[PDB]
């Protein structure tokens, strides 16, 4: 039986920003 | 301060079941839940206290891939329907609920925060009801009360006609519990 | 790809804020007039002008995404600055609500149109006008984003 | 004139 794998995540404590060009 | 979340990605399906099978995972690991997956199934898995938590109907006893091989389950309690992990490195953990507000956050996989308001010790209701296929994956995602503090896990879906009123979790206490 | 759901424009003499909410990018009337909004296919007509309200909308441009309107009725808001601060707000009334802590006037300079948010990040309004007393703002205007599901009918 | 818009920003913080 496989293992439970991440293949991805939800980030809660990023904070407002503004998009670096 | 306002709960804001996003989603990234970090493995496709083919790297997903070599992973599963190895069950050795190298990638580095970032935030407070992780999007986990199966060979039938995709669930979530949230960090609280230091544990990687998520229901066992999805996870069942199976071990998580790690950066050292496979990393056997801390707390399986097949009547809660919990089970936890040690929590990866590099990983976040979310702080329980101490300010029993009934105002609740259900953090979904696609990283949208939807208000849920608490009816019972482990029921709430969606204030904007949900498509069924909306919530998939979603099993295993943080309910948090307005200061951004783990309330429950959600566990299961109260739909009628495929619409999503009303959400059962597991509440913090009993993953306090389940740590004794 | 990282999508914004709060744009800082500017025309020749200001500069403000627009949030995108149900694919319009809104802002304030008396900031953009009754101005078109640039993109890279030509000026883009306001598809809603509401002077009423203090209130126009574009289609959302591209690099953007959409803000959800709150539904939970919470009175804890949060406000986006130009500069990506948030501060705590209060609601008081319908289209009003008193900072937890007042600020000197110019930290809220060219924020207008910015989002009034609540604990689920879900829009409330947009940020009217800054109400001062003596360079000192200890609370704000909105307009509230039950104007702007109207105004779309 | 137009409204020009010159920058944006991502509420959940999101890195590129
Ligand atoms: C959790 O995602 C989910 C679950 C889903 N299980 C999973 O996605 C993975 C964990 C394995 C199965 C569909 N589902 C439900 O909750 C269904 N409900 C259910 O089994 N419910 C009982 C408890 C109260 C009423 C009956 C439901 C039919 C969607 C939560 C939403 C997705
Ligand atoms: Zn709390
Ligand atoms: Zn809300």
């Amino acid at each position: 039986k496989g293992s439970v794998v991440i293949v991805g995540r939800i980030v809660l404590s990023g904070k407002p920003a503004i998009i670096p060009k | 301060a306002p709960i804001t979340a996003y989603a990234q990605q970090t493995r496709g399906l083919l790297g997903c079941i070599i992973t599963s099978l190895t069950g050795r995972d190298k990638n580095q690991v970032e935030g407070e839940v992780q999007i986990v997956s199966t060979a039938t199934q995709t669930f979530l898995a949230t960090c609280i206290n230091g544990v990687c938590w998520t229901v066992y109907h999805g996870a069942g006893t199976r071990t998580i891939a790690s950066p050292k091989g496979p990393v056997i389950q801390m707390y399986t309690n097949v009547d809660q329907d919990l089970v936890g992990w040690p929590a990866p490195q590099g990983s976040r953990s979310l702080t329980p609920c101490t300010c029993g507000s009934s105002d609740l956050y259900l953090v979904t996989r696609h990283a949208d925060v939807i208000p849920v308001r608490r009816r019972g010790d482990s029921r709430g209701s969606l204030l904007s009801p949900r498509p069924i296929s909306y919530l998939k994956g979603s099993s295993g995602g943080p309910l948090l009360c307005p200061a951004g503090h783990a309330v429950g896990l959600f566990r299961a879906a109260v739909c009628t006609r495929g619409v999503t009123k009303a959400v059962d979790f597991i509440p913090v206490e009993n993953l306090e519990t389940t740590m004794r």
